[PDB]
């Protein structure tokens, strides 16, 4: 089973840092007032787990029968997951507890469908069925007919939250990570909890002993497909120290070699130069304007050993100005 | 009709100029059987048109310039019909996708799969092809790698550098530089003597020659002009006779030179809308007039400098841009501030 | 009979056959001595082997007969966009997996899954990605992908995690000149000293463009008709690269700074049907890498070959953006 | 109702007014009315702007800066908004862009040369010469049609090089030899499957000294009546 | 728990007296609607400002009641086809019902800038074919995208972006209508909010009262899923590029907040800083012009938003 569904957490009391959407969702279901509801915001956050706590609280052991969770970028087909909706909507229980509750996992992605066929799902079914929408990028959710819901933007839940899941799935896994592993996991998945998940498992996956090894930062950026900060310091430190001749050598090298792209290689740089003390403005001047320059020609295509030697010379003009 | 098109050489025993260049095709007519998709690139008014057209009678034989010219309608997606002019003879054709704009991709993608589907081979001449669409050059590639058996393609560009990868990988390329001056002096003399045209000297020839800048069509009809203009008797006195868009440039030219101010900017700008009206295109003006002002033996080396800076950085907003006129006048009035 | 590609002509068939690749075909090894194969991500510096070491497994994995049936190689880069190869994808994978014969089953493992191959992973957006992980998971019963890519760092992190990845190292220059002189000494082609070593050198160390390339030069040399060696010159000519002489004369013309010599010697130079980006590539290289220019000479020349590189992507006219480098060249 | 053709010229007269460019008359016309103004007629501002910033003596100019700098500045704006224009229409969803296409082509070009108008508030000219190109395109693409037989050359070539001395083997001989040469000129009309109104057509394309409207009128009207009498009673190749 | 409507529908302008912006435009179609006279109309106007809310007013206005089939509103780019539309178009026009002699069936064509020639060409044939029975109403976000022929027998209208007074009227009559708390920095930051867009201020000001009641900046903003004003002002105005570039990947890239809607903020903010010369103004708004192309164009990194940073601050410093 995906440590994503394995570790979804069973009950409202078990969601962090999202303490006034949960208390505002249980004053709405405590009274059996559950209206239509919208949740927005970055991906991994805890839509989906607040939705199936509400649903386990509300309905129980019998919650199968009245909850449906479907994917709206299913690639069955938007009229397929639209007949099983309707199908679904003419089922009849005994018990007149909750309506039909049906999840619409990742809705916002319906460029056409939103305006097609989202609006008659939402306004024919409205006597008896109550629906869920989750959203993750900008709003692409056709404000025309989505004012029908009640709002909620969840934020990317703090540090300290993260570190502790982290620390429990670790334990539960019977898993070792290096402290250095777990800040590289942290960094790339930015709160994400999708990402954390599926990059320790799969980082599991790879370990030849699972109870034994330590997974380790490199086995983190091996897995995530990102540049290890090393080789960007390396290769910052080839620019800003050795001449010409020996940083296009290192640049070309480690970005052929460890297969990081030159807009990967940019980004990186500028992330390692955002810290860095410089006594002149105009060094960070020059290079932000520079290497905006180089990333969108690159973005453009282009010549890309003139636009690797551009980077080089970019960051040693900017350099000199000490 | 025309010196250029009466004495337009019909076969490869007929070229003058690129002597290994007509070995070389003349070689690949040899095994006609195995004949690879062409790519040929160089300046205009060189002779590939020329040189395809005598490879193609090498092949097939003289019938290949029994043309007759068609119109071919397609019903595209949203049945939008269109038309393309395909000039086709009973063992090749020629098309020009690039006519189509961005519509040329389907255009290629219909039409060589019904001239695959009506087949030992056809041979198919794209021109233009440095203009065409990314995606119809993918298309191309395509056809190329299904119809190898029944379609080889003679691709015709003044520039690979637009031309994919895969395409240069897929064909040959054929690099056609432009002949140098004593050739064309020497094919001028040939039709001078064939037409029966008096020369004081072949001074004039090699006037005409140096005037065309390696364009043998521009040579041959500004002979023929010359000749026009003299009463069939030239003379080393004989001015060199220009095109009219070109003597329009050059006044221009002279006028930015002269008087840098607004209301010469609004003149500029007449003149400059006079020649776009006329079919003149943007690209062409630019560049025209960019050559023209760094020819000025009055400007120094910071002028020229500044003007083709300008130049450049205009060129790229015309290949960006939408409205010509528009990027014609910033280019003129930053040169304007540079001068003054 | 049927004319192949010298690059599908020399394919190694199976995994021994790889000859600088030992991690990457060690680890395959290993995956393929365990029933289950994950979804590979094989990544690397272009023509170093991935293809070659995917169709070798396949081969080992399926056998030369049940191969054909159980493969669908598609490119990303596919101008008709997302919709149609995901729609390839959908209806392979929907295809239920054909029976292989008693041969085949006797013979060789014949895994119940279907591998789908697919290169130049690394150019899709990041949505073509995403839709590319959901088909993935949708189907991960069935079908098993393998992408190909150069850079790994350009595939989305939630696509990333799913494939075991597989880096190859660059070729060094040794084995692929050895490769490149085998493959001359089978098809018979007739080359003069260092030419193999100029193809690679224009080839930048990729064994398939140099391959494309020795295939190009045999066929040109096959037209001449002389029977003579293979020349360097040729080679350059076929490839759309500029005489060294020719270069050497642009580098003088810029440093004696004259700006009517310039234009003058610009203007016969586009007489001669030459590229302007390959001479501005040239460029690049001989005075990114020339041991005679200072730092700063070498800061200011990047960004001039950056600005006129990135103006002629654009679709401009080469004259004028060459007159107008060489000139700032000469400036400095 | 015609209120709506004098909109454009209001709007382009209130932009380059160089009194809401000083520092009080921003207060009172702020850069937000200035983009109103643009939406009024997001149409022909752009093109009222650029046809219009020539006229103005500049009230708002730089110490140290002449008329000529700022009308190349207001220029090199224009065509930062065409380019801006050209990949808002070429594809949709793009249209939050109008507000930098407003500041692009029309509101930061006023204010490198706002002053006073020196003459009048002309409409803008490039409509008409967008018309007329494109009927010229369509003459050339139907010549190069009839001629493409004959001729070894694209569309452009055929313009730039083929039709000086079409000229001269077509007009020429008629000045020069009256109503003999008409049948020198119907045989290289012939040559190239071109008809009268080929003829007609072609000798419009020339600019210039080259203008061929005065030529034509002062040729004998006897001539034409010949030539075309001629034309008409023989057949041609098609 | 109960029936609700939203007030975006619920005060959508049923009549032409409802619309506030275009009052040119309102005033020609009420003479029209007035005189008694439908002829064929073409309006044309940037995506997103009504086009064809105007049209359905006025079709109210006329038709009154019988507007079952009286008025069909189609989409030229329909996933249907364009076939499919075309045919629904000629069959409706050919059904004549019983109506007023100045009165006419209206066939509404969404997006008709986006057709080709050839449906273009079919679908004015069919219009004149039944040009006494039923009048053809196209709206088209240029009208250079539509042929002449289609021009030359329509009647013209022009549709403009609502300006900043009509929004804070209709917003005062909501108001007013509604039982609605609210004070002048609430309505004002709903108006900053929606740059002219009548549907997106609407949503946000029931949104607000459906969320905190009181309808204030505060609760605006955090209703509001953009970046707070006054965060990008203090990154705009900061003298310092360094504590620029801190504001902007502490306060707004590291909260989830996009290049698009930062460039946007950006973009709103700088034009209506008052206290900045319009000049250097100018020169910051071309900045963030530039980047949000540069976004568009597929590059939304944070290096793009730190270099327009970097400009805006070398344009501040000079
Ligand atoms: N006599 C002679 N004329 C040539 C030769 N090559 C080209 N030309 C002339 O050059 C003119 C234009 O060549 P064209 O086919 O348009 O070449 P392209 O436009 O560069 O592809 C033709 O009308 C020919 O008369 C040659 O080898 N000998
Ligand atoms: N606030 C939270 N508290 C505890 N666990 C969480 C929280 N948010 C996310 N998670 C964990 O993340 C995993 C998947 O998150 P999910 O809710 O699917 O993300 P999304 O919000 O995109 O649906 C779940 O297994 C859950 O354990
Ligand atoms: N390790 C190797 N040993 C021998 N030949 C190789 C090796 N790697 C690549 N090649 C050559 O490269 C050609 C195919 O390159 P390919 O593997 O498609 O490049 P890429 O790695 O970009 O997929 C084959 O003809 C093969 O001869």
């Amino acid at each position: 089973l995906p440590w994503v569904e394995k570790y979804r957490p069973e009950t409202l009391d078990e969601v962090y840092g999202q303490n006034e959407v949960i208390t505002t969702v249980r004053k709405f279901v405590d009274e059996g007032k559950l209206p239509h509801l919208l949740f927005y915001g970055p991906p991994g956050t805890g839509k989906t787990s607040t939705i199936v706590a509400l649903a386990r609280e509300i309905y129980g052991k019998n919650y199968s029968n009245m909850v449906l969770e479907l994917n709206a970028s299913d690639d069955r087909g938007i009229d397929v997951v639209r007949n099983q909706i309707k199908d679904f909507a003419s089922t009849r229980q005994i018990f007149s507890k909750g309506f039909k509750l049906i999840i619409l996992d990742e809705a916002d992605a319906m460029t056409n469908a939103a305006q097609n066929a989202l609006r008659r799902v939402i306004e024919r079914y409205t006597k008896n069925t109550r629906f869920c929408v989750l959203a993750n990028y900008a709003h692409k959710l056709t404000p025309a007919l989505l004012s029908r819901c009640t709002r909620f933007r969840f934020q990317p839940l703090p540090q300290e939250a993260i570190e502790r899941r982290i620390a429990n799935v670790l334990v539960h896994e019977k898993l070792k990570l290096s402290p250095n592993a777990e800040k590289a996991l942290i960094e790339l998945s930015n709160g994400d909890m999708r990402r954390v998940l599926n990059v320790l498992q799969s980082c599991k996956a790879t370990l030849d002993n699972p109870d034994e090894d330590e997974i380790s930062d490199d086995v983190i950026y091996e897995c995530c497909g990102a540049p290890r900060p090393s080789d960007l310091k390396a290769v910052l430190k080839s620019i800003l120290e050795d001449d010409w001749g020996t940083a296009h050598y290192t640049l070309n090298k480690v970005r052929s070699a460890k297969g990081l792209a030159l807009i990967d290689l940019i980004e990186g740089i500028v992330k390692i130069l955002e810290d860095y003390e410089l006594q002149n403005e105009e060094t960070r001047v020059h290079l932000l304007t520079k290497l905006a320059d180089i990333e969108y020609s690159i973005s453009k295509g282009g010549n890309d050993q003139i636009q690797g030697s551009a980077v080089i010379g970019a960051i040693k003009a900017s350099f000199e100005n000490e | 009709s025309l010196w250029v098109d009466k004495y337009r050489p019909k076969s490869l025993n007929a070229l003058s100029h690129n002597e290994e260049l007509t070995n070389f095709l003349k070689s690949l007519s040899d095994q006609p059987r195995d004949l690879p998709h062409l790519l040929l690139y160089g300046p205009n008014g060189t002779g590939k048109k020329t040189r395809c057209m005598a490879l193609l009678e090498s092949i097939f034989g003289p019938g290949v310039y029994r043309l007759k010219i068609d119109v071919r309608q397609f019903v595209t997606a949203s049945n939008r019909k269109l038309e393309l002019n395909v000039v086709s003879s009973p063992y090749h054709l020629e098309i020009t996708p690039s006519d189509m704009g961005n519509n040329d991709r389907i255009v290629i993608q219909e039409l060589l799969k019904e001239v695959a589907q009506m087949e030992r081979y056809k041979c198919v001449i794209i021109n233009e092809a440095n203009s065409l669409t990314k995606d119809a050059q993918a298309a191309l590639r395509r056809t190329m790698e299904k119809y190898s058996k029944n379609i080889r393609l003679i691709m015709v560009c003044d520039s690979m550098s637009p031309i994919i990868a895969p395409i240069k990988s897929r064909c040959l390329l054929i690099r056609c530089p432009a002949p140098s001056d004593s050739e064309i002096s020497t094919i001028l003399s040939d039709v001078v003597t064939n037409e029966r045209i008096q020369l004081e000297t072949k001074d004039i020839l090699k006037r005409i020659a140096q005037a065309s800048n390696g364009n043998l069509r521009v040579s041959l009809l500004m002979l023929e002009s010359m000749a026009l203009n003299n009463e069939l008797a030239l003379k080393s006195s004989s001015p060199i006779i220009k095109p009219d868009w070109i003597i329009v440039i050059h006044k221009l030219t002279r006028k930015i030179v002269k008087e840098r101010s607004v209301n010469s900017l609004i003149e500029c700008r007449a003149v400059l809308y006079d020649l776009l009206a006329h079919c003149i295109p943007a690209n062409i003006i630019l560049k025209e007039l960019t050559f023209s002002l760094l020819d000025v033996e009055t400007l120094n080396t910071t002028n020229k400098s500044s003007i083709i800076e300008y130049s450049s950085v205009f060129d790229e907003r015309l290949s960006l841009g939408n409205k010509a006129i528009f990027h014609l006048e910033g280019f003129i009035a930053k040169v304007m501030c540079c001068l003054d | 009979l049927a004319q192949q590609p010298w690059v599908e002509k020399y394919r190694p068939k199976n995994l021994d056959e790889v000859t600088a690749q030992d991690h990457a075909v060690t680890v395959l090894k290993k995956t393929l001595k365990s029933a289950n194969l994950p979804h590979m991500l094989f990544y690397g510096p272009p023509g170093t082997g991935k293809t070659s070491t995917i169709l070798a497994l396949t081969k080992e994995l399926y056998g030369p007969d049940l191969m054909k049936s159980r493969i669908l190689e598609l490119n990303a880069s596919d101008e008709r966009g997302i919709s149609i190869v995901r729609e390839k994808v959908k209806n392979f994978a929907r295809l239920t997996v054909s029976k292989p014969s008693k041969h085949d089953l006797e013979n060789y493992p014949c895994p119940p899954y279907k591998i789908i191959i697919l290169d130049e992973a690394d150019s899709m957006t990041a949505d073509a990605q995403s839709a590319l992980r959901r088909t993935m998971e949708t189907y991960s019963g069935v079908t098993r992908f393998c992408l190909i890519c150069n850079y790994v760092t350009r595939i989305i992190d939630p696509l990333a995690s799913r494939c075991s990845k597989f880096r190859f190292k660059a070729l060094d220059a040794s084995n692929a000149i050895d490769r490149l002189r085998f493959i001359s000494e089978q098809e018979n082609v007739k080359c003069d000293d260092g030419v193999l070593e100029r193809i690679l050198d224009i080839s930048a160390g990729d064994l398939r463009r140099g391959i494309t390339l020795l295939q190009s030069a045999s066929k040109g040399a096959q037209y001449l008709g002389d029977g003579k060696n293979i020349t360097s010159t040729q080679v350059e000519e076929l490839a759309g690269v500029v005489p060294h002489d020719i270069l050497i004369e642009i580098v003088e013309k810029v440093k004696s700074g004259d700006f009517d010599e310039i234009k003058k010697y610009v203007n016969t130079f586009m007489k001669s049907g030459w590229s302007a980006a390959s001479v501005v590539n040239q460029l690049h290289e001989y005075y990114i890498t020339n041991d005679n220019f200072d730092t700063n000479f070498k800061n200011q020349i990047s960004w001039l070959l950056f600005t006129t590189d990135s103006r002629l992507n654009n679709g401009t006219n080469e004259h004028i953006q060459l007159l107008n480098l060489l000139v700032k060249i000469s400036q400095l | 109702e015609k209120n709506i053709a004098l909109k454009p010229f209001d709007i382009a007269h209130k932009m380059l007014d160089g009194q809401i460019y000083s520092d009080i008359g921003s207060r009172n016309f702020t850069l937000n009315d200035k983009i109103a103004l643009y939406f009024d007629d997001f149409d022909f501002t752009p093109l009222m702007i650029q046809e219009n910033y020539l006229s103005t003596r500049p009230s708002v100019l730089k110490p140290g800066q002449s008329h000529l700098e700022a009308v190349a500045e207001a220029a090199n704006c224009i065509s930062l908004g065409d380019i801006v224009e050209k990949k808002i229409r070429s594809s949709e969803q793009l249209w939050s862009l109008l507000p930098l296409h407003a500041v692009l082509s029309s509101v930061y070009p006023a204010s490198k040369v706002a002053g006073h108008m020196a003459g009048r508030i002309n409409f803008t000219a490039w409509l008409g010469q967008n018309s007329k190109s494109a009927k010229y395109y369509r003459l050339l693409q139907e010549i190069h049609y009839h001629t493409r037989l004959g001729t070894s050359t694209d569309k452009i070539g055929l313009r730039l090089d083929y039709l000086p001395t079409f000229r001269k083997r077509l007009l020429d001989p008629f000045l020069k030899q009256g109503a003999d040469a008409i049948s020198s000129v119907i045989e290289v009309m012939d040559d190239y499957y071109l008809t009268k109104e080929d003829w007609d057509s072609i000798m419009e394309f020339f600019v210039g000294p080259d203008v061929t409207t005065a030529i034509i009128k002062k040729i004998p009207a006897t001539v034409k009546s010949g030539f075309t009498r001629k034309y008409n009673s023989m057949t041609h190749p098609v | 728990l109960s029936l609700q409507l939203p007030w975006v529908e619920k005060y959508r302008p049923q009549v032409l007296s409802d619309i506030v912006g275009n009052k040119e435009t309102i005033d020609r179609l009420q003479q029209i609607a007035k005189d008694g006279n439908m002829p064929h109309m073409i309006i044309s106007g940037m995506p997103g400002i009504g086009k064809t809310t105007s049209v359905h007013c006025l079709a109210h206005e006329l038709l009154g009641r019988s507007y079952a089939d009286g008025v069909l509103e189609l989409n030229a780019s329909d996933d249907r086809g364009i076939d499919v539309v075309r045919n629904q178009i000629k069959h409706f026009a050919q059904k004549k019902l019983h109506l007023p002699p100045g009165k006419h069936k209206i066939v509404i064509l969404d997006e008709a800038d986006s057709m080709t020639a050839g449906a273009q060409q079919a679908l004015r044939r069919t219009m004149e074919l039944y040009s006494n029975s039923t009048r053809f109403a196209f709206a088209c976000n240029q009208s250079n995208k539509i042929i002449e022929p289609l021009q030359s027998r329509c009647a013209i209208l022009r549709y403009s972006k609502l300006s900043d007074e009509d929004v804070l009227k209709r917003l005062l009559q909501i108001i007013k209508l509604e039982d609605v708390k609210y004070t002048n920095d609430g309505l004002e930051a709903i108006i900053f909010t929606a740059e002219g867009d009548m549907r997106q201020a609407i949503n946000n000001l029931q949104s607000t009262v459906a969320g905190h009641g009181l309808v204030n900046a505060d609760n605006v903003f955090k209703i509001v899923d953009s970046p707070h004003p006054l965060i990008v002002k203090k990154m705009l105005l900061a003298s310092n590029l360094e504590d620029s570039i801190q504001i902007l990947r502490t306060d707004l890239w590291k909260k989830g907040y996009s290049s698009i809607d930062i460039v946007t903020t950006s973009f709103r903010v700088t034009k209506n800083l008052a206290q900045v010369k319009e000049s250097v103004r100018l020169e910051m708004i071309k900045e963030i012009g530039l980047t949000h192309m540069r976004i568009l164009e597929g590059v939304g990194t944070y290096l793009q938003l730190a270099s327009m940073l970097a400009k805006i601050h070398k344009l501040n410093n000079k």
